[PDB]
């Protein structure tokens, strides 16, 4: 004969935005693997990483040489004329956080002593890409080494 | 149904006082031949949101009490009708979220 | 649930239980005649519960809300809300606005200093 | 067509608010309706229940979490498992005792002090 | 020392309007939806008057009822029932 | 249901890198 | 169980071959069980299958009280029936006659259940106001701060020039 | 009832705590702590 109460927020969340948050997500996040990145959110986390790129470029001791820097979209864009190619991005806050190495090239080039190929395969990039990740990861002043 | 015991007996009163429960009671509330509807009928007015938005409404925004104490409808009241050590706990009337 | 309505309902319920509890014990259980103690002290005690049980009802019905307090005291109260509300939004949105673009001229402002002092080098 | 367009509604909505059940995804999914497409189309079709009008019907509300749950396609590829159906289940069933161990925490809360 | 001072109130700002825009998008998904308030408390009534979305007060496991459709339902409803 | 054979060069000058320049984890 | 196969057969087409949504129902449906239909009244009146002790006077306080104390009483007179006379007709009507009092007193305070539920949507509008309005104060007092600093800073500056 | 008025209300869900895992007897796990510095650093991950 009793009627019970009413529970009205499962009922605002029906109808105002037609969903159930309500529910474990335990389900979702175990079955599922999470949504992919779009964009907008993209673009406003590449300019903060910029922003924070900027302010951990002027702190630490940068090489002063040739490496002219261009923050372009999170990535410092170390490049020497000359010779070699780099691209550094910091992953999380400004303090403490690693520098990724995330395309190393090498612009040495000469057409016929290597036989009009590249000069170094790319599996001797990926092994100096392991090499100066792993002396990024020694944390001392990070760039001049 | 067949059979009570003592320990059965005993087992039914505890289960039956704990979903149940100098005076320190609620104030009274007489009948009211205003109401803002059908019986005083008010034109839409004014007073009666600041009333019931601000001040103390003793029908309407709360419970009040002996002892002064003033408890809205989201608030749980704590009373003792009885002469005991037994303390009737009133829920929240509306319980938000 | 969790409700003073709830529990008003779960006692009138218990004061149910307890009549039918009341007479299934004092009518199955008893002294003979003569032309026990036992259950006289039942009896005290299913009384005692009976009247608590009364008491706390009576109790809860003066806490519910009155007969003021109609629908439409409700509804214009809404209403009202809601047109507040509407005011609440628009002024938090100029005061985000505001803070809005002071953030961003304080950013850039940021952002040619670390550009100059990366420059100079 | 009144008479089709009234069958189509009720079946439709007992259709969904039964597809709020674990255990008939359990069955459709070992029975193998997931993999064909008609119903993905079908799936597709049934997100007008989202809409406050068509929602207005819906008396067993989850459905429309799990139909959600359903578009995203490597989840119908799975639910053939009844482990993962029988915690779909066992979540649901815990998280609908909420409001009671709420009103339970409530009143000891009331009562130890 | 101009920079770090200006970078402590770009990061408090920062914060304050991140949390002002959470408060905003939460305000703007409800002024997406607006519904009359008698509509809200009758499909309260309609999930809630048999326990669909908040269980009873006194429930055991193996009690019948179930916050899905059931197999009862199911088997008695047009979609069992007027196909078969 | 390649490598150009200039790469023995480019090996030995990888071999002093490691050495001048040694892994740190 | 089964699954509505004939629509299913529909929707694997291309073009706008595919089907439209229902439109809605604004009359008697037989979803489940039940009839369900619509314009339904929350609580149906106590008019509608049983009789009813209680005039249009209708303060629903009062009457609870007088129907919870009448309640006690005919639980008297019934343990007065099992006293004098148990073979009586009475007591049948005595235990149909609480049972209508037991119905009454949910039948009221069903009538609670809309009103609760109005008013839950109040307090909650209320609170949400205040909500935001705290947000505004929070973040202006954040905004002024953050404004003097800069402030103080730049009078930092000239002074170092 | 008997013809009450009804209003647009526009009521914002409260979306505080999010029950992720509900335990075996109780103790939900609310999750997330809605932290700020984090979002950037699941984003940035994320990329």
């Amino acid at each position: 004969a009793r009627l019970p109460s009413f529970a009205i927020p499962y009922a605002i969340d029906v109808l105002t935005t037609g969903s159930y948050p309500r529910l474990p997500t335990c389900i979702r996040d175990k079955i599922i693997p999470p949504d992919p990145i779009t964009k907008i959110e993209k673009q406003a986390t590449l300019h903060q990483l910029n922003q924070i790129l900027r302010h951990r470029l002027v702190t630490t001791d940068l090489p002063p040489q040739l490496a002219n820097l261009t923050v372009a979209n999170g990535r410092v864009k170390f490049r020497v004329e000359g010779e070699f190619e780099a691209t550094l991005t910091v992953m999380g806050d400004d303090p403490d956080v690693p520098w990724r190495l995330l395309k190393l090239e090498i612009l040495v080039e000469d057409k016929e002593t290597g036989d009009g190929r590249a000069l170094v395969h790319s599996m001797q990039i990926s092994f100096i890409h392991q090499l100066v990740q792993s002396r990024l990861f020694a944390d001392e002043k990070p760039l001049q080494d | 149904l067949s059979r009570n015991e003592i320990i059965q007996s005993y087992l039914s009163r505890q289960s039956s006082l704990l979903s149940s429960s100098a005076r320190q009671l609620h104030v009274l509330v007489p009948q009211s031949p205003p109401t803002d509807l059908p019986g005083l009928t008010r034109e839409v007015t004014q007073d009666d949101l600041d009333r019931i938005q601000a001040s103390q409404w003793p029908g309407v925004n709360g419970c009040q009490d002996t002892q002064g104490n003033w408890y809205d409808w989201t608030q749980c009241i704590s009373l003792d009708p009885h002469g005991d050590d037994g303390r009737l706990n009133i829920l929240p009337y509306v319980c938000l979220d | 649930m969790a409700d003073r309505l709830t529990q008003l309902q779960d006692a009138v319920n218990s004061l149910a239980d307890q009549f039918c509890n009341a007479i299934g014990v004092l009518q199955q259980c008893g002294p003979p005649a003569s032309f026990a103690n036992p259950t006289e002290e039942y009896a005290q005690l299913f009384a005692a519960l009976i009247a608590r049980t009364a008491k706390d009802i009576d109790v809860l019905i003066d806490s519910l809300p009155s007969e003021e307090s109609t629908a439409a005291l409700q509804a214009a109260s809404l209403y009202k809300l809601e047109e507040e509300n509407h005011e609440a939004a628009t002024c938090l949105e100029d005061v985000v606005y505001r803070g809005d673009m002071l953030l961003e001229k304080i950013q850039s402002a940021l952002a040619d200093i670390a550009q100059s002092q990366l420059k100079t080098r | 067509d009144d008479a089709g367009n009234r069958l189509r509604f009720q079946l439709e909505l007992e259709f969904v608010q039964c597809l709020a059940n674990p255990n008939y995804l359990n069955f459709l999914a070992q029975r193998g309706y997931f993999k064909d497409k008609a119903f993905v189309n079908y799936l597709k079709y049934l997100l007008y229940w989202k809409d406050p009008e068509y929602a207005k019907y819906l008396k067993y509300p989850q459905c429309l979490h799990m139909l959600e749950l359903l578009q995203y396609e490597h989840f119908r590829k799975e639910l053939v498992n009844a482990q993962c159906a029988k915690f779909i289940d066992e979540q649901q069933i815990l998280h609908w005792q909420h409001y009671s161990r709420k009103r339970m925490r409530l009143q000891q809360a009331l009562a130890e002090q | 020392q101009l920079q770090k001072q200006l970078k402590e109130a770009e990061q408090i700002l920062a914060t304050a309007v991140y949390q002002a825009k959470e408060k905003l998008k939460s305000i703007e998904k409800a002024r997406k939806g607006a519904i009359s308030s008698e509509e809200i408390i009758k499909y309260a009534h309609r999930i809630s008057a048999s326990n669909a979305v908040c269980a009873p007060l006194t429930w055991v496991p193996g009690d019948p009822r179930r916050p899905y459709p059931t197999d009862l339902e199911m088997r008695s409803g047009l979609l069992g029932q007027m196909n078969n | 249901f390649s490598s150009i054979f200039q790469r023995q060069r480019v090996d030995a000058l990888l071999l002093d890198l490691r050495q001048k320049f040694p892994p740190k984890f | 169980m089964q699954y509505i196969k004939e629509y299913t057969d529909e929707n694997i087409q291309e073009g706008l071959a595919p089907k439209p949504p229902p439109p809605i129902k604004d009359s008697y449906m037989m979803f489940g069980n039940q009839f369900q239909c619509d314009d339904l009244i929350i609580r149906p009146l106590e008019s509608q299958g049983i009789e009813r002790l209680h005039p249009m006077q209708f303060d629903h306080k009062k009457e609870l009280r007088k129907l919870n104390m009448s309640i006690l009483i005919n639980f008297l007179d019934l343990l007065d029936i099992l006293i004098r006379s148990p073979g009586s007709i009475k007591r049948e009507e005595k235990l149909e006659d609480l049972k209508l009092l037991f119905v009454h007193v949910h039948h009221l305070i069903n009538e609670y259940r809309p009103h609760q539920a109005r008013e839950t949507l109040r307090v909650m509008m209320e609170v949400q106001k205040r909500q935001r309005l705290e947000t505004a104060e929070r973040f202006q007092k954040h905004l002024e701060r953050v404004i003097e600093m800069i402030q103080n800073c730049l009078a930092s500056l000239p002074d170092d020039l | 009832m008997s013809g009450v008025r009804a209003v647009r209300i526009s009521i914002e869900s409260a979306c505080e705590k999010q029950v992720h895992e509900v335990g075996l007897d109780g103790t939900e796990t609310y999750l997330p702590p809605l932290s700020m510095s984090q979002n950037l650093a699941r984003l940035a991950q994320r990329i």
